[PDB]
């Protein structure tokens, strides 16, 4: 242990940490690989998800070159605050960490002719801007950018290690209200004012699973109304049994209405479930007023004839919005 | 590499960092910019809103010229901490986080002149006082305070580095809102007083409008189709007083489910908005339908309805011809006296 | 800067961070002010309230004295670590921190006659107990104990700077539930078996704002209960429609205590709120149980006695309930 | 002050805070009391407590004796942490709280016999594992353990500064319970054996009693009113099929409402507590009223009620007749048993 | 006192802590149990649990062996910073810490052989991926992954310590949901493409309490189907009795099923819940569809027939959908 001892220290020795691989001379190429462990969350409120993956990072550093030892060095990972690491940060990270038990979750190797791998098990929140237009039919890209912080493309240079096949465990993800559908990897430069700076991307598709929707959601709501016509075959006379039945399906369906606001998420704008829901007490409200203009033109003032085309239309319009509807969203 | 490694060295010898520039001999101006990378969610309940930033600060500070081959040092985030930095801090912060992940999101660079250029990316959760009186149709103007926190302005002045409305930029995909729409931004510097002394301050305003489109399929259109269902039961005849009975009162209940979860949606705030006043207009007008049919029923001789065919029969009750004409009016002289007002 | 940078490095040399002024002498006099920022959150059901402040402390220390420099010395907030402070705390505060972007928001300021200005930037929540019988319509006193944890009046002594000048910002402070009507400024010695230590109390009287709870609570309840006695107005024969009425009063009673109950904080005991709607659903209970007393004696065993009575005592009972009621909370 | 500093700088030569005074010579025995300055708030859905408390510890180090004008010492916060203190923690503590503002928390004194006393402000999440079956009138004992994570009590031993009543003492306005009273508390001490030895442990049980007023009001009364509610259906006519109708599917719904909203109060646990069982026969009782109708409009020949003046008409069912003393006796005895076996 | 300060001293001096035991020479084998304190959160929204645990490590280092004390050497816990420790995390862990109060609750014993004793009271979060299909007829099985994070198989190997007695009091736990039905200590080695890795696994059996769920949502749901059931009871001609039973059995239904499922989180596939409260909805929903008929057929146009064999059909196919269920599902 003593002879490998001293390899370290002397690795460490007129170490600068202040000076990139290659200092002056041509960009370091870091390449990056990333397995996936899981993806905890994703939240609409908010619009972020939250990631856990191990982030590997792999570039080539002259000064770390051992000769003698035919191992690969697997140190503590309290020695990688002593070597230069990238400046790598996630653009759209909200909160992230490091997992610290037992220790902390960090991984230096050396190789001896001078690469360095380096990986960290992090749990990151990273923004995903989502448009919930057609939601829940909607279909989700959420991504990971990753960038240099205070690094141009004349100093540092990222791709990929591995192609396509740098982003391993995908797989593995078990979203109960998604499925991943694809991820892509990205290499790019972002040219500002100030420079080139490199650019990776890392983004899913996310399709959500509509099966709960159709349970919870739009079949109560077709249910409902399609109940709320069961007055179309009722006497005109019932006045009881037509109001009563009409009034407390507009209750039942605000009932399903308001208290769906609540399960589902605090999204304040117009989505597809919206205008179902909507589109559904229309329906409702509109065949209690149905019966009020029978009502009313009996006893106020061709009775048959209005509830013979109500049996019909309502059941055809509501078909007819149905088709309009899952064709613009489906 | 030896010149690059011994020039960072000899900069930091005899400096104080306890220090601003020109401590005793002039005012150190400190230039400050804003590149918002995404202006976060709003929250109403806690009345406060997320920025993510690179906040950009450029002073001067003699003490760290230097000559070599290069004109541009980066500094490390461990010499970063060795000199002296503005202590900017925001005035209406409520708990922001400055990114160490990977490493930290902080970047010091250094020009030959004595310029120094250090941006760091920060996640700022700020108060926003919101006055919700118009509420949902209520705009707000979010501010966004700096300065520094034990400077006077006779030691430090803070200045934008640009045109103060090119100083704060927004990145086009940044707007990462769902109940608002950033209009956009007035940038203003000023003097603020308090009891230490008179510090230099500079504020942003980001300019918020409500989007009611949501409020309008939510709240008001449920809530304005069933005060006209409740009306509609002026049109039933009166003989019908079971029917008539539950209509009215499950008109109440439906306003009453209708309010309760209406209000859920609002911060929990003790005072009357918009939305308050026109659900307890709602529940006025629904309330009195019912008290409307109850007097009607008081003046009902005859338990039997017309049977269609022709004994003699009730009449169409002088109180409902004129609620079908009154209560249709006066909701609609008060929505156009709401709308009006407030849009 | 050279003529400064020699002055305040002379100060700190030999400076014994672990010893108060004047030690072994006179107790130190420590002069404090606030300049609250904002009141953020006032939760019942963890009876506690959250305070962002200004929290400044005013002492003189005879080591600190410069002369020469018509300057007040503001210093880099890190020397305080250098520095003695009083070792003041909350005693009532839950969770609390000090805010850190960009820098420790932190000051310390020197004067010529050796004043040491010490200011902090603190988000405090304190424990703040409330007697919420009568709520909505309670009034609150929250405080907040400041006290040294280790030293007593012989050794350092506190005092309001400024008298009742010395806490700002209080007219400026907005809170969606509640409204400052006063703050008071109390000076005392605590006294134990120990000894006498020093304390300050910083106390604000809170009015709860009422206009949300009539709209909401109050208004509904009322009109509620006033649509049960429309049941007295109905003919007798007239079942479905009284027992509809009466049962779906009932029900809308429930619905708005039940569905409150959730929106309405979690304090688990009888409050003012409580016995009103307690009362309202007694009413609305009694009046159709009313109807029952009706038809049991028409059609089971003066009809019109029962219904005539009804329409006086009930609206009149309801007043005296409200009277009394009201003048009791009032 | 010179005096004061010397004994300082030389308290800590040739001291070793890695090893317990009298290491491999005796034990080291700990003497705390605990003042509670407020009980904090129960949860029943975390199944945890909070308690504010100055946890005082004392014990006896021979290496710190002292000879000087002065008999106690004041630690600063940095040597505290220089020296050897009990490795105490909590065993059933969740997530717990040492206040470090403004300053540490923290005091430690040191008499001149090398006595030392060592106070902490902390705020203590801690076990409370609750046995709801008669929940609401149930009463619990939340215990408060703790001792040393790494000595065996062969080596620390902890006890008590005085009579363990006496030992644990709570503020007078201490209190900050909503929804128990604190009736008192018991202390003790004993051993536990684990997979690294035997431990000493110090224990404190707060016996807690909840307050049942609040239930009463807003569940017992109205389900109770409810179930007499639906039983006033025994006490209408016959003939009036759609009002009786409309009476118990209502009371039903009633019951519905209330019975969801009691869960939503409760803890999240997956077994039926006392408020289960009175709600569940509460239902019953509701839905055996509709049934006893459905069984009376079962035997109803005549669709028209008595005129009366008086054509034959129904007489009054002996179903209805003996429900309106079977039910209120039934429902009566329940409420007896109930209230006799929890009470 | 002071011999044993010499000793510890010349163990720590020139102890390198980034090398393993035995470097390049056989695997340091390292022996682990496990006593549970408590598992206190079980949850489904996040699924995952939450566990309190005593973590004990075993392992030799010759470098720490000593002699001439008999006696294990509890030492503080701070000295566990100038040693080498496993790198142990949790390979499924969401997030986790050590307890710090009073202080960190750490344990370091040293034995005269080398043997060392390395305990931590941890409270993780740890992911486990629930199958709710079944639910809340459902049995979980949870798992505690322990791996190595940067040496392969060829530096550290894992053992549990006492074989299947290696985790204790398991017994002792209290579940306010599930029931601890078994546990299991399983070991093996899992390959990436870094290498292969040392894995210890322990799993957990829980199967769910029914009870409650069956007098909270099972028996309301059948006791409703039951009572849309008393409309095939009633007269034909009764049109405001039957349709009042019928909407507003429909909507009781609704308010069971509406915030119901507020009690799990927006898990989207088809549950066993699911499938029953559906179940009576579709025949709550179809006992006031068969009145729609029952009227028509009269006034529109066999009354009796229809009505009778309702009252045999309903109750009949509702107990052979229950018979099924209840088979499928047990
Ligand atoms: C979620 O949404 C994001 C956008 O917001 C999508 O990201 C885009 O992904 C596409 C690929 O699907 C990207 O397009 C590709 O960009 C590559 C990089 O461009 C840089 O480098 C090239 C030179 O190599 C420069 O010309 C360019 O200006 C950039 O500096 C290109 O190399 C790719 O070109 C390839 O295909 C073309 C033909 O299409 C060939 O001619 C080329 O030779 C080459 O083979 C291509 O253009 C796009 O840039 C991404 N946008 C952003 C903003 O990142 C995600 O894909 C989406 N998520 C999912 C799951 O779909
Ligand atoms: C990026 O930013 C994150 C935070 O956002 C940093 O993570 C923190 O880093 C600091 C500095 O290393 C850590 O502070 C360390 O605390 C140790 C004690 O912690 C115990 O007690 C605290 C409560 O007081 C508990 O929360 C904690 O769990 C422990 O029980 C000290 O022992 C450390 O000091 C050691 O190292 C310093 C190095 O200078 C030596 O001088 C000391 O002598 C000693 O050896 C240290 O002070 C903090 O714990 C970290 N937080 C977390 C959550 O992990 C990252 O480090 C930062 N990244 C970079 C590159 O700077
Ligand atoms: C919220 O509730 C708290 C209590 O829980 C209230 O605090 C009390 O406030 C009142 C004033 O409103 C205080 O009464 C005054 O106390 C002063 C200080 O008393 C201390 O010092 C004196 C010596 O100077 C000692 O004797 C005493 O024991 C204390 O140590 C007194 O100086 C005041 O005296 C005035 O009245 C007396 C008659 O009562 C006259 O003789 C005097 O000349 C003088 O006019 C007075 O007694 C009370 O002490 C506070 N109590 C506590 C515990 O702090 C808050 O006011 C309340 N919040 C709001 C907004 O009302
Ligand atoms: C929750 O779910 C997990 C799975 O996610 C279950 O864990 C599995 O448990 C079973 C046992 O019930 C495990 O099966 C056993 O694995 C042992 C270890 O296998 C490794 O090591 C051997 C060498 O020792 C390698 O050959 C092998 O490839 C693995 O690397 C085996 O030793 C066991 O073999 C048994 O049968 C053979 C004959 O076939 C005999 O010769 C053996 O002596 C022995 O009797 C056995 O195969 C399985 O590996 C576990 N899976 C995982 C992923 O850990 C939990 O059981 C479950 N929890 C509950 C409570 O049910
Ligand atoms: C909030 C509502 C307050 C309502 C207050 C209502 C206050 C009030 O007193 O109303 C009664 C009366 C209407 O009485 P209404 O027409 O309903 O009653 C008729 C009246 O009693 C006739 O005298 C009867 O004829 P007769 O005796 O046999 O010859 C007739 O019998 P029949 O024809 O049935 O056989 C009854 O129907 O109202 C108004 O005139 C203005 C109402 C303005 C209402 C303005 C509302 C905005
Ligand atoms: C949930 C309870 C379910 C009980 C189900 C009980 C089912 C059961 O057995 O019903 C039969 C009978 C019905 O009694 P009920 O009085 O309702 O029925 C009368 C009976 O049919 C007479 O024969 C009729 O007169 P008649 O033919 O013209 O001469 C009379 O009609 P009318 O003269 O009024 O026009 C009917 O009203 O009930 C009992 O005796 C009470 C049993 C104990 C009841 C105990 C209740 C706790
Ligand atoms: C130090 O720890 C060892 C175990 O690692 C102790 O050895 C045990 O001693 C008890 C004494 O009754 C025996 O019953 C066990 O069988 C022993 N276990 C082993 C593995 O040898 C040892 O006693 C401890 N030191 C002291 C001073 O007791």
């Amino acid at each position: 242990m003593s002879f490998v001892k001293e390899t370290v220290d002397k690795l460490l020795k007129g170490y600068d940490i202040r000076l990139r691989p290659d200092f002056g001379g041509p960009p370091v190429c870091v390449g990056m690989n990333i397995d996936i462990a899981s993806i905890d969350m994703v939240s609409e409120v908010n619009m972020d998800y939250t990631l856990t993956m191990y982030f590997q990072q792999y570039w080539r550093d002259k000064r770390l070159a051992y000769s003698g030892i035919p191992l690969n060095l697997t140190l503590d990972n309290r020695v990688a605050d002593q070597l230069w690491v990238p400046d790598t940060y996630f653009l759209n990270d909200k909160k992230s960490f490091v997992h610290g038990v037992t220790v902390k979750n960090r991984m230096i190797r050396l190789h001896p002719d001078g690469t360095v791998l380096y990986g960290l098990r992090i749990t990151t929140t990273a923004a995903c801007m989502m448009d919930l237009r057609r939601y829940p039919l909607d279909e989700q890209n959420c991504t990971l950018e990753i960038e240099s912080y205070g690094y141009t493309t004349d100093d540092i240079e990222f791709y990929w290690r591995g192609g396509d096949k740098a982003v391993t465990g995908v797989e593995r993800i078990e979203l109960p209200q998604f499925s991943i559908v694809e991820h892509r990897l990205v290499s790019r430069n972002v040219v500002f004012a100030t420079g080139a700076y490199p650019r990776l991307s890392l983004s899913f598709r996310l399709k959500r699973n509509i099966g709960y929707f159709i349970l919870q959601t739009y079949m109560p709501s077709i249910l409902i109304t399609i109940l709320s016509w069961v007055s179309f075959w009722i006497n005109y006379d019932a006045s009881a049994a037509r109001v009563a039945l009409g009034i407390t399906t507009v209750l039942t369906m605000t009932t399903i209405n308001t208290h769906l606001r609540e399960t589902l998420p605090k999204i304040p704008y117009v989505k597809a479930i919206d205008m179902y829901l909507m589109g559904c007490f229309v329906f409702v409200f509109l065949a209690l007023l149905e019966y009020a203009f029978v009502n009313y033109i009996f006893f106020g003032r061709d009775v048959n004839a209005i509830d013979r085309w109500s049996r019909i239309v309502f059941p055809f319009t509501f078909s007819l919005f149905n088709l309009v509807y899952w064709l613009y969203y489906v | 590499t030896t010149v690059f490694t011994r020039i960072l060295d000899r900069l930091l010898d005899g400096y104080d960092n306890r220090l601003r520039p020109g401590l005793g001999e002039r005012v150190t101006e400190v230039k400050t910019d804003i590149f918002v990378t995404s202006f976060g969610p709003v929250s109403d309940h806690d009345m406060e809103y997320t920025i993510d930033v690179f906040f950009r600060q450029s002073w001067k500070d003699e003490r760290l010229k230097f000559k070599g081959p290069m004109t541009v040092l980066r500094l490390n985030n461990l010499m970063a901490s060795k000199i002296w930095t503005p202590d900017t801090f925001f005035h209406n912060g409520k708990k922001s986080v400055a990114h160490n992940m990977t490493m930290p999101n902080k970047l010091l660079r250094i020009t030959e002149d004595g310029t120094l250029l250090y941006t760091m990316r920060l996640t700022v959760r700020a108060e926003c006082p919101m006055h919700l009186e118009d509420f949902p149709m209520d705009a707000h103007a979010c501010p966004l305070k700096f300065g520094s926190y034990a400077y006077t302005r006779a030691e430090v002045v803070y200045e934008w580095t640009r045109e103060p409305a090119r100083s704060v930029v927004v990145a086009e995909d940044g707007s990462r809102l769902n109940q608002y729409d950033l209009l956009g931004q007035t940038v203003d510097s000023g003097i603020v007083q308090s009891s230490t002394g008179e510090y230099v301050v500079m504020t942003t305003h980001f300019h918020l409008k409500r989007k009611i489109g949501y409020f309008v399929i939510q709240t008001y259109l449920p809530c304005i189709m069933t005060v006209i269902l409740s009306q509609v039961s002026f049109w039933l005849n009166r003989e019908s007083v079971p029917a008539r009975t539950v209509f009215g009162v499950t008109t109440v209940l439906t306003m009453t489910t209708l309010s309760i979860s209406a209000r859920n949606s609002l911060p929990k705030v003790a005072y009357a908005t918009a939305m308050d006043w026109f659900i307890a207009v709602c529940y006025a007008f629904v309330f009195s339908a019912l008290i409307e049919f109850a007097t009607v029923n008081y003046f009902t001789k005859r338990g039997y309805a017309w049977d269609g065919k022709s004994k003699t029969f009730n009449s169409v009750s002088k109180i409902d011809r004129l609620s079908r004409i009154a209560f249709p009016l006066l909701f609609g002289i008060f929505n156009l006296v709401y709308w009006a007002t407030y849009l």
